[PDB]
């Protein structure tokens, strides 16, 4: 994580980007209308659109 | 006049026939619908595992 460097009595930002890539498990159920990955994140799209 | 065998002279059944025949050993397998991992991994997400 980047932080600020150190400056005396100064509020500073400091912003990391941390690209990530996971491989999760996806799954849905009828009406197969949204899935769910891993991560608890819904996905509100049918796994067969296309 | 001569001897004879019992089985050179026809035989004819005094007795009624009752053929009881008993109720075979059965085993009966462990049978579920579904197991317990079954229904906890029919749920779209689990609280524990996200």
């Amino acid at each position: 994580k980047y932080n600020p460097s150190r400056v005396e009595a100064f509020h500073r930002y400091g912003t990391t980007v941390n690209c990530i890539v996971e491989e999760v498990d996806a799954r849905s159920v009828y009406p197969y209308d949204e899935f769910v990955l891993a991560t608890g994140d819904f996905v509100y799209m049918s796994p067969f659109y296309g | 006049s001569h001897q004879l065998s019992r089985a050179d002279i026809t035989t004819v059944s005094t007795f009624i026939d009752l053929n009881i025949t008993m109720l075979e050993d059965h085993e009966f397998v462990p049978l579920e619908v579904y197991t317990r991992h079954e229904i906890k991994d029919s749920g779209l997400l689990d609280y524990t595992e996200v």
